[PDB]
């Protein structure tokens, strides 16, 4: 596993709901809110063999 | 409780004694023709006397 | 009522005499002189 | 004879009968929890996203279920997307019309690395988030891509669980002041388990029945005399004497249980480190 | 990580067929005891991964029933099954002994002797698989080629080999010897969660004998030794009835013995509960727990004694020349736990096995798979340690495999020779009276059967009155043959 | 995902037992005089004689020594696989490629 | 008939004798590999001889 | 890697004080014999690592005047804690000379 | 296996011995009031000690 | 309906007759143990009364 | 026996009427010796 | 006096003494061999050269 | 005496005092059961077809 | 086998591979090549034994 459990922390520009369309929330700081997509960038040992 | 291996009677079998009631409990019949109650039924604990 | 007076326990060496006593003396005199190389003595049922 | 003793022992708050941890042990010693962290008013996450769903609702769920009579089964708030189920094919293909999930933990909590982390369950079906009152505080935290925003990309839920670390000791705490946990530079925060000791009993129960004590000693004596048969001086190490008498009589190497006797013995690869280097004559790959 | 695979691929993969959930899209054969079925049963890692019973010595709950003798790290099977070869086709050439007792140590006197046996060339019994399957369904047919007898004659000199043969043909010089473990077995079918069975054998002279050995073993792992061929012998591996390898030895709850259905034994309130050889007390009471397991004081006193005469003069560690491999003491090992309280801890709310997650996005969900899930804190176990301080309660059961319980037929339970004073006490009388036994026992999912050795004298006696004849006057008192 | 097939050890039974019909009264054999034919061995349904040569040599010799000819092995699992005594995990510092 | 108290075997257990047929009746197998009928089945009342 | 963590789990700890290093800005306690003091102190790997004094079966010099019986691979002190559960509230039942 | 004639116990009944566990296995109770496990359950194979 | 009961052989010298009756299972405490769980029916046990 | 069938499980109470006699005697002050039997169903 | 026997043993297909495999054992246990598949009447390959 | 379920026997054993079986001392070929019926030929005891 | 067995090839030490992209060639060099099935160890195990 990578250092921190971080594969591709793409900023997902936070947003808050409103009727049938929604935009422009105050407290989400759209230029930074990063999570992953899928799983962890994981690579493999066969450390027994 | 829940045998699942169908080898049956590992238990010591004692002879059935000679009277009516230890042989079966199917729907029997009196000597003229009405059916008598089985021995499973609690009907046959009082002397039904016609 | 003695274990020794019961004949089938001396005849089978359940209770009776040790191997140095019921054997003929020509055998034990041989058995203690060949036990170094040809060991016989695991065959005679020392009774306890 | 022997003496039979019954009772209840506390073992202290420092028992730890195992090295390492049992809580996220295979997880790295450094990787942090998927937490938020708080600005003056704003939020910043570092989380992650398993459980690729298909259609978010307004504020209900994520539409994982597919019944017959147009019944989209949604996600319970305190319950799922569950942190141990996800994509099993390594072609996630995320970025299509399908949307993604997670559970990013809220900032009422403290913050901790993933190693040695723990939060007690609050609902029998798996139940992470703690309650206030019956409302286990889980909101519909939404996110949306920079490329074509306002069609959302990731609903992923928030928790105010009771986070505790039963065995860490926080090597490299960063330079964050009082009252601020889950800060910006506080993500780094690696951990390491505590040193395992063993609060067992003593070998052979020596010291439980104290010998070699002038006064406060015990007496074997008949009722007809009360002439004591035990005279206990100060210098006769009788507690020690029965130990290593069993060396001169029986086996020390055998671990008996009823006396609770087993030799306080080190490992000869510990006191005497016969150092030989390592077997790396060929390289070892990932 | 290598401790984890030491827990997955060594213990967690040995759960019985209740666990080990079959994965999707691969169908498995019906027969349930082939290798074609036991290859695809994938054990879950998230049951005893690395965090189970953490810092304790506890064997898990469904490990009561599986032996460690179907084991692929069985260090005997590491040696035997690779002394042949690593491959399907093996032209073996092996040498069997003469292990029936009465003509094993018998030195044979000169003549000419017709000598026969017969070999069991069906494939389930001749072989010992590790994991165990329908070993003839898969098709493993052993065949025989040419079978002989090597004999080693001592080159005894003709001045003595013709002296000794005229010496070992007297009545009083003849050969006569026992069977070690002189016994009769009477194996009883205790069916499949039956918590207790009664036992009787009626009204025989108990003339002279000593000791009762008795144990439990699964009926999936027994031969039908009477018939030559045996159908229904499903599981072929580590048979207890033949290998001397007992592992349901510890699943007796309470044992009791009653002569004549009236008088208990030993009687006279010698033992503290004289109608009762209690062997695993599943309640606190006022204290009957030897060595922090649940073995009682009344029965550890006669299972430490009857092998060693330990007891009345110290409970010291028994001597190493008397401590053997099939002894009681070497394998008796207690255990403990601290299981979480289901009552006092008000936040207790259990989590079913698909929802417990340690190493949350660092493992596979169900079966060993790739990366999925997300990094996140844990659920199970509740932390038994320290500042967290969940309230606890303990568990105290043991397991002592590999040996047999023994109740020496004695006054003070002392092995003091072949006979016993209370063994030959009945010849001072003439009684010939029956007994009843009732064995309260651990209920189990599999049909299981109960083994009883009446350790009764087995003495043969031979002499050769002429050149070639050999007669073998047998005796067993009691339980004779005539 | 290819997980390995799980291994077993097809081998001869230890001390070669079960390979000679014992106590199957009817499938027994006999050491008998060539001129006299009489049974110098009769057998019973009870009186286990596989628990009486195996478990006999436990008393006189030992069994923990391995052996070639009669394939007299042990059945000794090591005592930390039936009775697992975990240390937790032996890490106190990171470790990586 | 309808126990409802699961204490089982109050009955005297007689030893199983030594042959095939009183131990189990699971789906057995002949020495080359085809399955043999269980003892519950009435198939095993005639000598099937190939 | 594995022999590196062998030294730090076993022998690079149990060094007397002024050799362990208190890390940055943690609130360690003051009593030398409390658990939480010897818990939070962290020994340096570089003082006793997989490179130092190799080739000599040497008891390392500050470790020499420490108990090898405070050491947690003490198989007769490790044994008795395994024998008595793995947690806080232990209701024992013992037999004493 | 599949009696269908309800004459029951043809088998020799041995006395129940005197201890707890051969009489019933209903949901019992400890002396202060929490329920104890039945003898059918495999919970009662280890000494639960509070 | 029926229960067969057998005891094995012995001498039969100086015994008077019999007594047999019938008892509900809850109405009979298993007397041999010290404490007897499963015994709930506190209802004037005819085994002792 | 033959008993009437009942839904609730019932147990049976065969009680024989063998004698059960005790005899005591004491030779000296701080002693008692109780020699007794019941015939049949004796304790030997 | 000990017998010997000789002949042929067959052991079945289900032997497999060694745990794990001996064939490409050091592989990651998810990776595929370089192959392709028919899309409709057409193959796209996943290989390496 | 008109018995017709008489061929339904499969094997019959007999023992005295639970230990000694009869005819005893290996009279018959298979002495500790009287195999009235054998449904597997094997070596073949199917006398009179 | 060599004689009776049909398709027995004479592959030798340079022309012998499993772990084809996972072990270095002819020494403890760093590993090269691509992923590919094994060739050398004949199975002696299974239906293809």
């Amino acid at each position: 596993f990578p250092l921190g459990g971080s594969a591709a922390t793409d900023t997902y520009s936070g947003i808050k709901a409103n009727g049938q369309t929604w935009t422009a929330d105050d407290n989400y700081a759209d230029r930074g809110a990063e999570i992953e997509s899928g799983n962890i960038f994981a690579m493999e040992i066969n450390l027994a063999a | 409780v829940s045998f699942k291996g169908g080898v049956f009677s590992p238990y010591l079998t004692t002879r059935l004694p000679a009277w009516a009631g230890v042989r079966q409990n199917v729907m029997g019949s009196n000597v003229d023709g009405r059916p008598v109650a089985p021995a499973n039924s609690a009907t046959l604990t009082y002397a039904t006397v016609g | 009522a003695t274990p020794s007076m019961m004949p089938q326990w001396s005849y089978m060496h359940i209770a009776g005499q040790d191997a140095s006593e019921y054997l003929s003396p020509g055998l034990v005199q041989f058995a203690r002189a060949t036990d170094t190389y040809f060991s016989l003595g695991n065959k005679f049922r020392n009774p306890t | 004879t022997y003496f039979d003793i019954r009772g209840v022992l506390d073992r202290g708050p420092s028992f730890k009968p195992y090295s390492g941890t049992a809580y996220n042990s295979l997880a790295p010693k450094t990787a942090p929890n998927p937490c938020e962290w708080k600005d003056n008013n704003k939020i910043k996450v570092r989380g992650q996203a398993p459980f690729i769903g298909t259609n978010i609702n307004k504020d209900n769920g994520i539409q994982i279920g597919t019944d017959t009579t147009n019944q989209p089964i949604y996600a319970d708030k305190t319950y799922q997307p569950e942190p141990q189920v996800g994509q099993t094919q390594w072609n996630s293909e995320v970025g299509a019309a399908q949307k993604v999930a997670g559970r990013v933990l809220k900032d009422t909590t403290p913050m901790l690395p993933c190693y040695g982390s723990y939060a007690k369950p609050t609902n029998e079906k798996g139940g992470q988030a703690s309650l206030i009152t019956l409302t286990s505080d889980v909101n519909l935290q939404f996110f949306a891509l920079p490329s074509t925003p306002n069609e959302p990309k990731a609903v992923l839920y928030a928790e105010n669980v009771s986070i505790e670390a039963p065995d860490t000791h926080l090597v490299y705490k960063p330079d964050v002041a009082q009252g601020t946990i889950s800060s910006a530079d506080l993500l780094t925060q690696q951990a390491a388990p505590n040193r395992p000791n063993y609060i067992g009993f003593r070998d052979n129960f020596i010291g439980l029945m104290y010998y070699n004590s002038t006064g406060n000693m015990g007496v074997l004596a008949g009722q007809a005399s009360q002439l004591n048969a035990v005279v206990d001086l100060q210098d006769r190490n009788t507690e020690l004497s029965y130990q290593l008498m069993l060396d001169a009589l029986g086996d020390r190497s055998r671990y008996f249980s009823m006396w609770n006797q087993a030799v306080d013995s080190y490992d000869p690869d510990v006191r005497i480190i016969e150092n030989h280097g390592v077997e790396d004559e060929l390289p070892n790959y990932c | 990580n290598l401790w984890r695979s030491f827990l997955y691929s060594n213990v967690a993969l040995y759960l019985p067929d209740s666990y080990k959930i079959t994965p999707d899209n691969i169908t498995l054969p019906e027969n349930k005891n082939t290798y074609a079925y036991m290859n695809g049963r994938v054990a879950v890692p998230s049951a005893l991964d690395t965090y189970v019973n953490i810092g304790a010595r506890w064997s898990p709950d469904p490990m009561d029933n599986v032996n460690p003798f179907n084991h692929h790290r069985n260090a005997g099977l590491r040696y035997r099954s690779m002394l042949l070869g690593n491959g399907r086709y093996v032209p073996f050439h092996i040498q069997v002994p003469q292990k029936f007792f009465a003509i094993k140590n018998l030195l044979l006197l000169p003549g000419s002797y017709t000598y026969e046996w017969n070999f069991r060339k069906d494939v389930n019994m001749i072989l010992q698989s590790s994991l165990g399957n329908d070993l003839r369904v898969d098709g493993a047919s052993v065949r025989f080629d040419s079978i002989n007898l090597y004999a080693n004659f001592f080159p005894m000199a003709h001045n003595t080999a013709s002296t000794l043969e005229a010496m070992l043909r007297n009545d009083t010089n003849d050969q006569s010897f026992n069977d070690y473990l002189c016994a009769a077995n009477m194996l009883y079918p205790i069916p499949s969660n039956a918590t207790s069975v009664p036992i009787s054998i009626p009204s025989r002279n108990w003339a002279a004998f000593r000791g009762w050995s008795f144990t439990r073993l699964k009926t999936k792992e027994t031969p039908s030794l009477g018939s030559g061929f045996d159908p229904y012998f499903t599981y072929s591996g580590s048979v207890p009835y033949l290998d001397g390898t007992f592992y349901l030895n510890h699943t007796f709850k309470k044992v009791s013995i009653m002569f004549d259905s009236s008088v208990s034994w030993p009687g006279n309130d010698r033992l503290l509960t004289p109608n009762e050889f209690e062997i695993k007390r599943t309640v606190d009471g006022e204290g009957y727990n030897v060595a922090q397991c649940n073995m009682t004081k009344d029965w550890f006193l006669i299972q430490m004694l009857s092998h060693y005469n330990i007891g009345y003069q110290g409970f010291y560690v028994p001597e190493s020349y008397k401590d053997r491999m099939y002894s009681f003491f070497r394998n008796f090992q207690p255990m403990s736990r601290q299981v979480v309280n289901t009552t006092t801890y008000k936040e207790y709310q259990n989590v079913t096995l698909p929802f417990q997650h340690n190493n949350s996005g660092f493992v596979g969900y169900m079966g060993p798979t790739m990366r999925e899930g997300q990094a996140y804190p844990a659920n199970y176990p509740y932390p038994l340690i320290g500042q967290t301080a969940v309230p606890s309660l303990t568990q105290k059961k043991f397991l002592c495999d590999r040996t047999m319980w023994r109740i020496p037929f004695s006054s003070n339970f002392m092995s003091m020779g072949a006979l016993t004073d209370l063994g030959q006490n009945m010849l001072y009388a003439n009684s010939a009276h029956a007994l009843d036994m009732t064995f309260e026992v651990d209920p189990m999912d599999e049909p299981t059967l109960l083994y009883v050795l009446f350790e009764v004298f087995d003495v043969v006696r031979i002499h050769q009155p002429h050149r070639g004849v050999i007669e073998a006057v047998y005796l067993r008192t009691p339980f004779s043959a005539g």
